[PDB]
């Protein structure tokens, strides 16, 4: 009962390549807040700014 | 609960405004800005694919 033909050998499954996607946002800019005068001239502002 | 669907799915951020914001188009049932996908399984499912 031995056979005289020899079985076929499988081939080993093919292994998944695990990729990731890396994506990036559009978060809106800012805009400006209202003109509001002071007192003072321009040194004392721009240094207390 | 909601924040935990986010860190196992592992959706990107881009796709995941599209979900929140047009719900529809991932096919549940339209209703504008009312068609609510639940933290039900099917709807777990479908944004994991």
């Amino acid at each position: 009962g031995q056979p005289l033909h020899l079985p076929i050998y499988a081939t080993p499954a093919d292994p998944k390549a695990l990729l990731s996607a890396a994506v990036a946002t559009s978060q809106g800019g800012g805009k400006l807040p209202e003109s509001f005068i002071s007192l003072w001239r321009f040194p004392h502002m721009l240094e207390n700014a | 609960q909601l924040t935990m669907i986010y860190r196992s799915s592992g959706i990107n951020e881009n796709a995941f405004r599209l979900f929140i914001e047009k719900p529809t188009i991932f096919g549940i049932p339209d209703e504008p800005n009312k068609a609510t996908p639940a933290h039900n399984a099917p709807t777990l499912i479908i944004l994991t694919r």
